[PDB]
């Protein structure tokens, strides 16, 4: 989490965290009642928010489900709901940490790769993690919401960059 | 290394899990600990060359071990010991303030009881040593903040011995 | 790492011989494998993703092992598994256009088992992976460049094994 | 051989050999029954190619064969007409293989280290490969003389050259 | 010594020594029956110097010995004498190897790392060792105390520097 | 690595002693050895390489070791083992010099058996090699530094048995 890369830096510098460092730190620490709140509300809610994401997902991409498409039939449809509540799953751990390292090193660090082999579109990654957004964050308070945005928007940004 | 949270984190994605109750209560467990983890961090980098030295004279000041024959004779491994006691309290510090021994077992231990056999480094001075260390700590950071550093420095020997 | 007619060179050099009638007729058979070889060695760089996910999709997916507790869950593992396949392949391709396992033992197997071993990389589900890769590249290159891409690969297998 | 000498390169690469490689390595593989009636015949002709050899090249140095020369004696000027045989030898490896490694990790590597060690002069060597070249080429078609003149020169310009 | 000296130098540049630095060896080994004069002087009148120079010391800081003092007290008095013996005998080994050696492993390199970890004020040992050097040259013949003053001064020179 | 005169600081430096009687009657001797080292020294060096040359035509040369299937067939592993008996001579040149075989523990000898069995290298015939070494050595410098070669050039057999 955040107290990880403060002291990944201090120990890549043979030192203590700064003053600076530490009340980074001392900030975090306060704000974890927010961060439980927002990752149960997500984790009480996961049906319903991936149920509003694939509906608004197929009607954009109907071809996934079209002959040839890479979610046709219902094995791979479901497969694909199940992705999606693993990665509103990492955005719980990303949210809890503070930051993106728990999304990236298990669902974004050689995921181009994965998905090309599975021949999933990435784009449609992207717009599906974009809905994904848009249904999780609407059950949030506003406040909660702008906390949550980023852990989706680094996805996202990922998914669509290199 | 992982700090507290990534270690809870780590436990429920590899069952695929949300977290659990009992999963949270830990995480709330360690940022309500912030204040103390924090200030505890301050005082021993503002104090660490004092802690160290007052550890030296304690455990191994006018014994066999700095007489001729002792393995920090010579003021080259003199210097030497008193790097490694540097280290053991900046790192045992990491831990406190990550609630987790990771990084000992990964940037400390790993290799380390060996190396030590291979030199001559002697195992029981250095771990009374690194004992005299908690105990000025724990003189400085207080009983509370003095046994969770207890923790990691207890931890650093028991991994030597 | 020698080639087939290294090899055959080399057997000779040893005993300071020119080469015999049955080290002739060894290279005379390397020699008319030529088109053989050529053609595979061909048809699997065209054809070498496609490969590796049918393979894959034949093997490994859907099971135990890309669910978490499984070694290719985790993008990260997901995709290192494939440049692990993606290897494979292309040194048995080198060592099929060889007609040697030497570049096997050199550049693959060196040290492989006991990597995989500290890292926790399930040797079974890799060689099922492996086997999987030698039925689809036969079912491309035919049944005679498919018995020799068999050899190398199943040296692969038995050098985890 | 070539073969490995094309593999070679496309691993370092991280690569398949390309088009133009194979191209290259089928080219080679076709041209198999020539090379081997090259090491036959130079095989079968041994003797025969030695002793013509030796006979030019101490007739250029008889001062190798005078007192304080290297190959006075009969031990030493048998040990001579031994090693004639070996780089024979290697040169039929070299042309089975199509290329000058075989002749160069067993006959040419440390070649001037160790003849030097032995006292033989290294010109002397270099002359005693160029008869034996001459001698070797004359049992051979010209088809097969030109194939095979380059394995003898590649020995030939290695002895000479620091 | 001077001896293992020349041999790293030599093994570095994958060389035998050479001329220059084997009559350098000549020379210094020569030199022997005075430098074993020059190191018996020294042991035999170790507890003389050593009064001389804590007298000279402890005369020009006083506050050494007073209350909050480094060497307030018998017990880290003593110390301090002892130290002073020791660094006696290091330089009787600097004089026996003709070179600073000896004297670097033992006693220089980590220093002041140590005599900052005691208090021990570094200005206070430069002093110290400043003294030893007028005591010691004072018991050798003129010749004897010119070979020694450099070993005294190189011990001097790192205590006052970095 | 120490010379001499370093041993014998150490062995007291160790006890936080002055040089005794018996320590300074060795210095003694060793300084007294100047003349006999560095002529000895002077010497090998002008003809480093007539005493290898001559060394393998006694003990190597028209046997098997040189004949195909002997390591030191092919030009390469013929200028390697030349290359290895360049080493072996000037080293114990230098343990000679020093008065002192440490030089060779540290340098020569550090994981060497082990190198020469991963490798092939025989064992016996480099033995041999070496102590046809201290024979060629001893007819050109003389009996008694022929003697002090003779301690260092068989320290190294020893160290490779
Ligand atoms: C749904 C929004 C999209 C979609 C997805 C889809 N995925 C698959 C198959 C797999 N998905 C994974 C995913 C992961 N493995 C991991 O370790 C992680 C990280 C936490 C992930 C996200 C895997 C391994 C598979 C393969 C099967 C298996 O589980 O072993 C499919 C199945 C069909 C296919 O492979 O093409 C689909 C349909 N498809 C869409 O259209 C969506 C955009
Ligand atoms: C002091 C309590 C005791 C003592 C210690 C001593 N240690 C060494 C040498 C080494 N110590 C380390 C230790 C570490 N290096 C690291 O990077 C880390 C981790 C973050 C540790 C813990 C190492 C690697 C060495 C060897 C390499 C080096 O010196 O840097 C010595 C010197 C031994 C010598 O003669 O060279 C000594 C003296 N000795 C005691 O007697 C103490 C009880
Ligand atoms: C896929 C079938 C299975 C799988 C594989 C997997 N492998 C690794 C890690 C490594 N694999 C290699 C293999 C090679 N490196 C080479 O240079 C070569 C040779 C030409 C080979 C064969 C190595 C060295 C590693 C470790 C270093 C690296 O990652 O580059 C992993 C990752 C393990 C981790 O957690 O880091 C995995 C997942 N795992 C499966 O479950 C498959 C059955
Ligand atoms: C003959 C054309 C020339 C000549 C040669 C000559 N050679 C030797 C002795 C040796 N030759 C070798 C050669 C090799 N060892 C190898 O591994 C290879 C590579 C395939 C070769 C070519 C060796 C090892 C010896 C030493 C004895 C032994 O076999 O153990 C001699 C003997 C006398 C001497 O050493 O000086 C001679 C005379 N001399 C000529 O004048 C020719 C130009
Ligand atoms: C006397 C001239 C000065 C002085 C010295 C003084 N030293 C100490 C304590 C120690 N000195 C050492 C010294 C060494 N250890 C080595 O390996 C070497 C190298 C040969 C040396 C020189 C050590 C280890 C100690 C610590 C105690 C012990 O021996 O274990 C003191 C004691 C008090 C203190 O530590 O502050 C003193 C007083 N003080 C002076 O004022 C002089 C300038
Ligand atoms: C200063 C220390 C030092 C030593 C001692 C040393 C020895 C040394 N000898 C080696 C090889 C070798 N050593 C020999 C030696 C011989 N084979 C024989 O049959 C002989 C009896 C013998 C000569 C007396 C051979 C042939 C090799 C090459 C092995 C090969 O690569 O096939 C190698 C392997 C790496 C290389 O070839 O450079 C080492 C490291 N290297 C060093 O840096």
């Amino acid at each position: 989490s955040v107290v990880s890369q403060v002291i990944l830096q201090a120990d890549d510098q043979l030192r203590y965290p700064t003053s600076g460092e530490l009340k980074g730190i001392q900030a975090f620490l306060t704000t974890g009642a927010q961060r439980i709140r927002i990752a149960e509300t997500l984790a009480e809610n996961e049906k319903k928010i991936v149920d509003q994401a694939q509906k608004q997902l197929f009607k954009k991409h109907p071809e996934y489900r079209a002959p040839g498409g890479n979610a046709y039939g219902q094995r791979q449809y479901n497969q694909c709901l199940r992705d999606y509540g693993w990665y509103l799953r990492l955005v719980t751990y990303g949210v809890l940490a503070g930051n993106k390292e728990p999304i990236e090193t298990t669902g974004l660090i050689g995921v181009k790769e994965m998905y090309n082999s599975l021949n999933v579109p990435v784009p449609g990654m992207v717009d599906a993690v974009t809905v994904l957004k848009d249904a999780a964050l609407g059950l949030l308070s506003a406040e909660d919401a702008n906390e949550t945005a980023p852990y989706f928007d680094y996805i996202i940004q990922f998914m669509s960059h290199h | 290394m992982q700090d507290a949270i990534t270690a809870v984190i780590n436990s429920a994605d590899v069952q695929g899990k949300y977290l659990d109750g009992a999963a949270m209560d830990k995480l709330k467990s360690y940022f309500a600990s912030g204040e103390l983890r924090v200030r505890a961090a301050s005082v021993i980098s503002a104090n660490a060359a004092t802690i160290v030295k007052e550890a030296v004279a304690k455990s191994l000041l006018y014994s066999d071990v700095t007489r001729p024959g002792g393995n920090m004779y010579t003021t080259r491994r003199y210097a030497a010991c008193i790097r490694d006691l540097d280290y053991y309290l900046r790192y045992a510090t990491y831990a406190m303030l990550a609630g987790d021994a990771s990084i000992l077992d990964e940037r400390v231990l790993n290799g380390l009881k060996e190396t030590y056999n291979s030199l001559g480094v002697p195992i029981s001075s250095t771990v009374q040593a690194i004992q005299a260390i908690k105990e000025v700590t724990a003189s400085l950071v207080g009983a509370d903040a003095g046994k969770e550093m207890g923790v990691y420095l207890d931890y650093i020997c028991s991994g030597l011995s």
